[PDB]
């Protein structure tokens, strides 16, 4: 029979005016002899007809899948509205539900930590600046390196963990030339989280 | 009980053309996917071509343009028409139908296995 | 329709003589109508009669989840040889393969760094010490914490990331009460991987 | 279609006994999970009991030892026996099919519900 997963926003969708956050709802194993499906979309048990929805999508199972997505405005998610999806399927006696929305606990705002490189890693031609953010909740977040005002490329974050408190962490590393750091310039890491109250907080980290 | 059967087989010279066919069981290929994987001595079966139930077609990166994969599905048979060959096509071939995304395949069925032999 | 998955031994299982590495084959969806499972176990192609297979246990949803547990030899693994798993059901045509093996490519070592904790956080009631490890290939790795000689248990590590190079890196953050930590306790970051010299390295940590 | 229908709720009094059943349609049963939960006004809905296929039996903590459910696999209806029962066991009871894993279950069908009260 056909299955169906609902996924939540992408974190940076959830977090800025500028972006469309949107949830999404994929149907995988729906049959050749059976290849239309419906979609309703309740929003607080409320249906709402603004989804849109693509095209069947054969496999090379031979089964198609078909996604619908539903954009959602920010303040709805971060307020805990339940979005709901239906999908129905002359191959499925019932219809099915899932219901996806924002995690539920108290918010708690992130804490922002600047590591700066190891004396060891001084004689690399790179050294790495680690960014320590921890004690948020929910896991949705958005942690960058700038320096100047404008963006750092050469840095990567590990996904979220759970910390035995029941609250998040996770690390950020930006490389620079060791030049770069000797240099004297001034990094600074950026992050945007929804218990934040004006809209980000940064820490500095330089020679 | 014999359910899936190539035919087709043999002896070609390089730059040659051959055409193996596979023809299913009724019900057993009914809605599903078929493919070509090779096999050649004392290497492991690798993929070839595959055609869905809907029509689209995939290929090895050694036989694009060379091969060409089509399938009857009213007659529960698929075609493999090889074009250009030359000696490093030489191996058992076989066709099967298939389950799972091309990284994983799930084999339903395997064909029997015919030799195609190209010679210099 | 049944389904398989296959997992690998634990990293640091691999690289001791006194622990015993196993690849884990799991068959999930089985069916009442059929309980039947045969496993069929093949180490670059060789069978082996050597599996030690665990009895079937009905889940949650009434279907069935067996396992099978195949015992492996250090070095095998370490060298590349690919194990296979051959499952057997009769409400499947034919079986069910899948193959595991190490992680190709030329093996990379970790280099590890130890970093204090930051200068904002001491006025809290713990510190956080930070352990960078990076550069290394494949990700199998194992991280642990020791003062004195005796483990440390209050420390989470993130799961590894994979770096622009190619190679992955992670982070380890172990919490100590930050009395211990002015009081001037020495904390070592223990990391184990097969491209370590004797399979291990240590940095140590102390205000 | 497909239903469920209970029976068996009613007027029972603190230390009483009352014995649900649930009747399920043809085939919507079979070779799946049946669970029992319950609601009281106001408030949501709280896992009872449920039982596998197999016969696995899985309570809740508020009512286990004094709950014990059953079921005749062949007969397509499952039971709920409840002994000494105590002031907050009164809520409308429902049976439903259900998949997942006891952490998070999919329920597949809903009962109509019955209710239970008890009196002190
Ligand atoms: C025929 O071929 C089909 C095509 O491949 C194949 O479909 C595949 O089917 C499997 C199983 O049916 C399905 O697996 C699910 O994957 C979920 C995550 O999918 C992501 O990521 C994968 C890659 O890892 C992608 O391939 C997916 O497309 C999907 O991509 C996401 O897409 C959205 C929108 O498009 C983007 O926003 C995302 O960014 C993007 N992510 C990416 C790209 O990484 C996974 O969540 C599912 O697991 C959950 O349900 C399972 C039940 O089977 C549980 O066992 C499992 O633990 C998970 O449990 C869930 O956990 C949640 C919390 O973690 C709970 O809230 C849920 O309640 C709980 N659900 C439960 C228990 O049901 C699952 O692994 C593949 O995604 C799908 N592939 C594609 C491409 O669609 C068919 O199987 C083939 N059929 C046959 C017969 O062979
Ligand atoms: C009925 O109830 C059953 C029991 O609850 C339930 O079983 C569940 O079935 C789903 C499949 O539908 C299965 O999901 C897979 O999970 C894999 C990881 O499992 C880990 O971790 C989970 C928790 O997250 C544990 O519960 C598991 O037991 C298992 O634990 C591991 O166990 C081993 C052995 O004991 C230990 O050594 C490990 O240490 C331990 N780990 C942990 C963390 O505890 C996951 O890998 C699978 O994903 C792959 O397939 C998906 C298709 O659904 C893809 O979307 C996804 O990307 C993966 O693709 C694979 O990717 C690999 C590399 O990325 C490739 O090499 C593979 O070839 C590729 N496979 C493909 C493409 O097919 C999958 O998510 C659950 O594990 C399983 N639960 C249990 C307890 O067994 C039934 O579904 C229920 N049935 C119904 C009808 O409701």
């Amino acid at each position: 029979g056909p299955s169906v997963f609902l996924f939540p926003p992408k974190p940076k969708d959830t977090l800025m005016i500028s972006r469309t956050p949107e949830v999404t709802c994929v149907v995988v194993d729906v049959s050749h002899e059976d290849p239309e499906v419906k979609f309703n979309w309740y929003v607080d048990g409320v249906e709402v007809h603004n989804a849109k929805t693509k095209p069947r999508e054969e496999q090379y199972n031979s089964t198609y899948r078909v996604v619908s997505v539903l954009t959602v405005l920010h303040q709805d998610w971060l307020n805990g509205k339940e979005y709901k999806c239906k999908v129905s399927n002359k191959a499925l006696p019932a219809p099915i539900e899932k219901t996806i929305s924002k995690a539920k606990g108290q918010p708690r705002e992130p804490q922002v930590y600047t590591l700066p490189p190891s004396r060891e890693e001084m004689t690399k031609n790179q050294v790495s600046l680690t960014c320590l953010v921890k004690g948020f909740y929910p896991s949705d977040i958005a942690v960058e390196w700038r320096s100047n005002g404008q963006p750092e490329n050469n840095y990567k974050t590990t996904p979220p963990v759970l910390d035995s408190d029941g609250s998040f962490f996770l690390y950020s590393k930006l490389t620079v030339d060791k030049s770069r750091w000797q240099q004297g310039n001034v990094f600074s890491c950026s992050v945007m989280h929804e218990a934040l109250h004006n809209h980000y907080t940064q820490k500095s980290l330089s020679l | 009980q014999v359910q899936l059967q190539e035919s087709g087989g043999g002896l070609v010279q390089a730059g040659g053309s051959l055409r193996l066919s596979c023809a299913a069981s009724p019900g057993i290929s009914r809605y599903k996917t078929m493919g070509w994987y090779r096999q050649a001595p004392g290497k492991e079966r690798s993929f070839v071509a595959a055609i869905t139930w809907g029509g689209l077609t995939y290929y090895a990166d050694s036989v694009k343009g060379r091969f060409t994969v089509s399938r009857d599905n009213a007659k529960n048979t698929v075609y493999l028409q090889m074009n250009s060959l030359k000696p490093e096509d030489t191996a058992v071939y076989y066709c099967s139908v298939d389950g799972g995304t091309r990284a994983d395949p799930y084999h339903y069925y395997w064909g029997q296995g015919t030799q195609v032999t190209v010679s210099s």
